């Protein structure tokens, strides 16, 4: 992932 | 203070918590030992420019891939820079160097970001260090930050560990979300579930990791 928890 | 929660870590997994007795994980929460700091959202963009996170004040920081530091206090105009060679500098949003405009952008359409598009991590909970440094594994980011407390976040799952070694005691997120603060002496004592027993696993293979990352 490039970003956490949406 | 990375060596003192590696100390501690070794412990608590040397006393087997989960193997064997009546594990009664409750005895062993504290929740004076709170967290103030932790990550609450990132975006990994180390490709092009650096780690971008926000932490549980709303305050918005990022690692360059430069080795440098920006921070925005949670006022949204109030910022510290922190070069390479640690040389910490003060200024805001309104009145900056122009030499800093770039990574001021940056930083503003990370802000942008996390705050539209990511949640909260604890955000049902009621709580100024910068990050020192950061890696990923296949299966979570590990978040070291500069007051010596380390974030790990699990992919997968999306279970967090908040290690204060300070406090000598670790926050656990499960994945319903829910949030309990353990002494890790205490865990020794009463034991814990063989999930935030492996989870401990792996936080010592990461602080080690850390360790002999460093420089």
């Amino acid at each position: 992932x490039l970003h956490s928890t949406m | 203070h990375l060596s003192d929660m590696l100390q501690q870590l070794h412990s608590v997994n040397a006393s087997k918590p989960s193997e064997r007795g009546l594990v009664r994980q409750e005895e062993a929460e504290d929740p004076a030992c709170i967290p103030i700091f932790w990550v609450s959202k990132w975006v990994d963009y180390s490709d092009k420019y650096g780690l971008g996170y926000q932490l549980c004040d709303n305050s918005v920081g990022v690692l360059f891939n430069d080795s440098t530091r920006l921070i925005l206090y949670n006022d949204g105009d109030s910022l510290q820079y922190i070069e390479r060679d640690g040389t910490e500098s003060y200024l805001t949003v309104s009145s900056h160097p122009n030499s800093l405009m770039k990574k001021i952008t940056l930083l503003k359409y990370f802000r942008n970001y996390m705050s539209e598009h990511l949640l909260k991590a604890g955000a049902n909970i009621t709580p100024l260090p910068y990050l020192r440094t950061w890696f990923r594994t296949r299966s979570a980011i590990i978040l070291h930050l500069s007051n010596g407390s380390v974030q790990i976040n699990f992919f997968q799952d999306h279970t967090k560990l908040i290690l204060c070694p300070l406090m000598a005691a670790v926050t656990y997120i499960d994945e319903k979300r829910d949030f309990r603060t353990y002494r890790l002496s205490l865990l020794e004592e009463y034991g814990c579930c063989k999930e935030l027993a492996s989870r401990l696993r792996y936080a010592r293979t990461m602080v080690d990791k850390l360790l002999s990352s460093r420089s």
